RNA sequence: UUGUUUUCACUUUCUCCCCGCACUAAUGUGGGGAAAACUGGCUUUAUUUCUUCAAUUAUUUUUUUUGCUGAGGA
RNA sequence: UUGGAUAAGGUGCCUAAAUAUUCGCUCAUGAGAUCCCAUAAAAGGUGUUGGUUCAUAUGAACUAGCCCUGAAAAUGGAUGGCGCUAAAGCGGA
């Protein structure tokens, strides 16, 4: 009905780690449909929104997002590493994300 | 080590068979026959205007290739059994007490006493459908019979152990219940 | 092309000699050919084999040209010939070979896998001798004469393996084992 | 992953096969609902995995062994340890993580009409060779101590009932369905129909 | 190029030939010490 | 010296466990690889796990060993001879039309409308969801109707 | 013989092979740089001119990396003065890893060292 | 102290026949023979988009979608 | 510090990456599982397979991979854990 989507839903794994070692300055992503590296690879320049909401209001509204946008595939099951503005908080683990459809 | 392993059997002519689901339905005088072999890996080709059974493997490796001849003897010799009753020659065996027999209900629930003089109660069973009874040409014998292989087999198995004594040595003390030989009705 | 299916062999013939010298003014030119990962490692095979049955080594051994020869038809079926000699942790022991596969190329490798399946022969305790052809009626063993039979099937005992885009997580329901 | 929860039957699966998925989607943040887990098949025999439990059942805290394992006989608390194991429940998002998973034995009551879904991963007839052994995690659980298997059998078989009435109802619902498209067709106009054929629909 | 490949097949047939008899010598030595 | 009709019958009344003869001149379309999604006739068995598929040029895929264990075969065949090569690899195949009559049972029909849904622009999808709107629509009030 | 003999000391640990054209070109034009300065005084700087190579060989008319690659590919009458006028090449790890820097290039198990030969164009163009 | 040549034995088939005569996994098979050779290879002819023209290497020229970075201020 | 790409080592979960592909071997009623490394021997082996040797599709003798016996210790217990057998084990590619 109304709220058409036009995005791909995307869920926040962890970081881009290795075992006992994080780097948050990459995020790693999951997206919906994609589960090969090749389908990973048509997800690149899009933007990526994490969309969370606070307990107060901040500009007369209870919803903050922050940006990204994917860099490259992560693996060779689908996974992304995401670049945001701000690192990811820890706390937004398997949160959900919008890869959107621009540009 | 090869591909395709299997045996033409030679469907006896007192019989008529047919398959479904690596389970055989089979019929011939005595009455009808189904078992259920699903532990293996078997395929059948079955004909009955022109008849044998052939109870196939595929890929057979020869640890598992002996599956196939198991049956292919087994099923062979299960109509043959059903068809003429298998009899085996058992001997009740005692070399002080002569066997005290109390055949209470109808071939069920077969009673052992005068054997070493306990004066107590033992019995062993068998397969239903299946007769291990006195044969009246000699006390001292009781024919086996039956219609399967394995029913005429394990009412001769589990009889041979059910009565043994405790602190006697059998290179002298020959007591036992002894099985011999394989005949037909 | 396959990737994945591939080895990594083509053929290979460079000529060349022992080094003359003053004492042996014209020594004889020589050959020998065989097959391996590489071009590299066939020269250094080849030269390790010229150290243990002669006495020549890189340093006394030169060349005077090389060739790539590739085979008449690439995608032919074949019927070669080679024997194997290998050592293992408390011996020696030898055999012949021939496998079946398209061509020379790929004739090699299947034995390799069987003997380090086998026998834990790593590839360094393996000797492959004297590529030649073979018959087809002169197999000796139980598989390779079915390879050539007049006619000749079996069934599809085949596990399904499908591509990791459609290998999904979730099933609606259980799959079956017949297919076809 | 993207459901709000899934129902999964463990009905011929692999104990820690279907544990590793299981626990991988946890982490991931799906809720997942384990039905049936005295089903659940574990690869070796009957005898070998009831050596395991023993083996198992004979560890306590010496001191103490109320502070020691806990060895929870119940199928379905079986795999729910056995999922525990796999993901790093000290901390508190493996923690919430586990807190994420619901086990139980049979089908009960908010989960007869839900869909049931397999992992093929897991399944014992693709996973394990036909000519070798395994065991049932029921029948474990019974022989270390569990008894009530049979009560969840006789359950079960009550439940096999009610779907099949149900869905022999919903078979006829469906073909009712599709003979009213057969009429719902030919009446609509010709460029819809052919967009329908020529699409498949 | 027509002959250069015909050439080719002369440089490589002469190889052939000589790996073939190399394989008869090897038979032939093989056989002589067989008993 | 022939057995005529019970022959024919019980053949066919035989309802065998397996099907799809592996005989050399069968066609397929390979499930798992870079060429799933390509057809190539079968040409002989090299080994219990390998054998060797080659599509005609018209559907242009060659000759290739692939394993078993990728295939998903097709149910049709040719009568080559067992050294025909590719000059009459191209005229037995459009001899019989071998192809065409896959694509009329069950998983090639269901193949190729996924292929052409999936190849449906923007415009037919709108297209099939008003024409499923309209179908909606009618089933409604005939199904209000036949009370 | 010299050069040979004091490389195989040091085999184990490196790999080495014949570079070809092609790959001597792009290793110049890529991942050239030169020493500039005066003596001991180099300062490592990348070619993008041909103003120092005229200025330190072109008075051995040298000047130019078109000069400069036709002497290090041929093996010319110059190499005191090109091979040492460049810098050390600091190249990347491969694009697509190594097999094993722990075992030889040519033993039958995967390794890495030792003489490549013609096979380390492939190895270069994908560490540049 | 070798080159060189000669000798036979092989291959396509839904060919066919006979014996077991249905014993075939099949719309055949185990054995013995006749067939042409619809297989194939060979030598040509004009064409390679009817259909292949591959793979590797050497030597070159591009191309789709995109991540990050912008020191300096002559 | 920002990106890229790797080494050693790994890719079932813990744990980032293969329930990858491809070929064999193995069932253990105390299987096995990464140098140092966290023990194992003599002695017994007609399962598998390639064998090798000799006797007229016919027998043995050897040989060697995996598996088993040999193989018993004290708080409860450790291939790191879960677990794993169409391996997530062993030997390759």
């Amino acid at each position: 009905l109304q709220a058409v989507r036009l995005y791909e839903k995307g869920v926040i794994l962890g970081y881009k780690r290795s075992q006992r070692n994080q780097d948050p300055n990459f995020t790693l992503i999951s997206i919906k449909n994609v589960n090969t590296k090749k389908h990973a690879q048509f997800y690149v320049g899009k933007r990526v929104a994490y969309v969370y909401r606070t307990t107060k209001h901040h500009d007369g509204v209870k919803i903050k997002c922050i940006w990204g946008k994917v860099c490259r595939t992560h693996g060779n099951s689908g996974v992304i590493r995401a670049k945001f503005k701000t690192h990811i908080p820890p706390k937004a683990f398997g949160d959900r994300v919008r890869i959107l459809m621009y540009p | 080590k090869t591909i395709v392993s299997t045996q033409k059997v030679l469907i006896p002519e007192g019989v008529k068979v047919a398959i479904n689901a690596r389970k055989v339905t089979v019929s011939g005088k005595y009455g009808t026959l189904r078992r259920s072999f699903r532990h293996l890996p078997i395929d059948i080709r079955l004909n009955k205007l022109k008849k044998y059974i052939k109870v196939v493997m595929w890929f057979g490796v020869p640890d598992s290739l002996a599956c196939i001849r198991t049956v292919c003897t087994h099923l062979k010799n299960m109509f043959t059994g059903v068809t003429k009753k298998f009899l085996y020659k058992m001997r009740l065996v005692h070399a002080h007490f002569p066997i005290n027999s109390n055949i209470v209900d109808n071939n069920t629930r077969i009673e052992i006493r005068n054997y070493l003089g306990e004066k107590s109660v033992r019995f062993v069973k068998a397969l239903p459908g299946v007769v291990i009874e006195k044969s009246p040409n000699v006390k001292d014998e009781i024919y086996v019979s039956g219609a399967d292989i394995e029913n005429v087999s394990l009412t001769a198995a589990l009889i041979h152990q059910s009565v043994l004594c405790r602190n006697k040595d059998i290179r002298k003390f020959l007591d036992g219940i002894y099985v011999s030989e394989v005949t037909t009705v | 092309i396959d990737n994945s299916l591939n080895t990594n062999i083509h053929q290979y013939h460079i000529v060349g000699r022992a080094i003359p010298t003053a004492k042996d003014k014209n020594p004889n030119v020589y050959r020998m050919c065989i097959f391996a990962k590489n071009d590299t490692n066939a020269k250094s095979r080849f030269w390790y084999f010229m150290k243990k049955i002669n006495k020549l080594k890189k340093s006394n051994g030169e060349l005077l040209a090389c060739e790539q020869i590739k085979e008449r038809f690439p995608l032919r079926v074949k019927n070669y010939g080679v024997l194997l000699r290998y050592d293992s942790r408390t011996g020696t022991h030898n055999m012949y070979k021939e496998f079946r596969d398209t061509t020379k190329e790929g004739a090699i490798a299947q034995l390799y896998s069987e003997m380090a399946g086998r026998h834990r022969a790593r590839a360094s305790s393996i000797n492959i001798i004297r590529i030649s052809e073979i018959s087809s009626s002169l197999v000796r063993r139980p598989h390779i004469k079915q390879l050539l039979k007049r006619r000749l099937r079996f069934p599809a005992l085949h596990l399904p393996t499908l591509q990791k885009e459609y290998r999904k997580k979730f099933a609606s329901k259980r799959p079956s084992t017949y297919r076809m | 992953m993207y459901k709000k929860e899934y129902v999964i039957d463990c009905k011929g699966h692999l104990l820690g096969r279907l544990a590793s998925l299981i626990a991988k989607e946890l982490l991931n943040g799906q809720r997942i609902v384990a039905v049936r887990c005295e089903d659940i098949n574990i690869s070796g025999s009957l005898y070998r995995n009831k050596l395991k439990y023993q083996e198992f059942l004979r560890l306590r805290t010496n001191t103490n062994p109320k502070k020691g394992p806990l060895h929870l006989r119940e199928p379905s608390k079986i795999l729910w340890r056995c999922v525990r194991g796999m993901l790093p429940h000290k901390t508190y998002k493996g923690q919430l993580a586990l807190k994420k998973l619901k086990v139980c034995v049979g089908m009960p009551y908010p989960y007869d009409k839900k869909k049931k879904y397999v992992l093929p991963s897991a399944l014992r007839a693709f996973r394990l060779k036909k000519h070798r052994r395994y065991c049932r995690l029921g029948t474990l659980s019974s022989r270390v101590g569990w008894n009530y298997d049979t009560l969840v059998k006789k359950n079960e078989v009550l439940r096999k009932q009610v779907s099949k009435a149900y869905y022999k109802k919903k078979v006829n619902n469906l073909n009712e369905k599709k003979e009213i498209k057969t009429e719902a067709l030919n009446l609509i106009n010709p460029e819809q129909r052919q967009v329908l054929e020529n699409f498949g629909y | 190029k027509q002959i250069q490949k015909k050439e080719l097949q002369k440089i490589n047939h002469d190889y052939y030939k000589g790996v073939a008899k190399a394989v008869k010598k090897k038979k032939k030595r093989e056989e002589k010490k067989a008993k | 010296v022939e057995l005529t009709e019970e022959e024919k019958l019980y053949i066919s009344k035989k309802n065998l466990l397996f099907k799809r003869f592996v005989e050399p001149g069968r066609l397929c379309l390979i499930e798992y690889g870079p060429y799933a999604g390509k057809l190539c006739f079968i040409v002989d068995i090299v080994t219990i796990t390998r054998v060797i598929v080659d599509g005609a040029f018209i559907t242009g895929v060659p000759r290739m060993v692939i394993p078993l264990k990728r295939l998903k075969l097709l149910k049709e065949r040719i009568k080559i001879n067992k050294n025909c090569k590719s000059g009459f690899l191209r005229k037995t195949v459009n001899s019989t039309k071998v192809l065409e009559e896959f694509n009329n049972s069950k998983l090639g029909k269901k193949m190729i409308i996924k292929k052409k849904r999936d190849e449906a622009t923007d415009f037919e999808r709108f297209q099939v969801y008003f024409a499923k709107r309209e179908l909606k629509k009618k089933m409604t009030t005939i199904k209000n109707k036949k009370n | 013989k010299a050069t040979k003999e004091m490389l195989k000391i040091v085999e184990p640990y490196v790999t080495y092979g014949y570079p070809t054209l092609s790959t001597v070109r792009k290793l110049l034009y890529k991942r050239g740089y030169v020493r500039v300065g005066k003596v001991r005084r180099y300062a490592r700087k990348k070619i993008q001119d041909n103003a120092d190579i005229s200025k330190h060989l072109g008075k051995y008319n040298v000047h130019g990396i078109e000069d400069m690659v036709y002497q290090l590919y041929t093996c010319g009458p110059v190499f005191k003065k090109v091979n040492n006028f460049l810098w050390a090449f600091k190249l990347k790890p491969p694009r697509k890893g190594f097999k094993a820097k722990r075992h030889a290039f040519n033993e039958p198990r995967p390794g890495d060292w030792g003489n490549r030969e013609a096979h380390i164009n492939e190895l270069i163009n994908r560490m540049i």
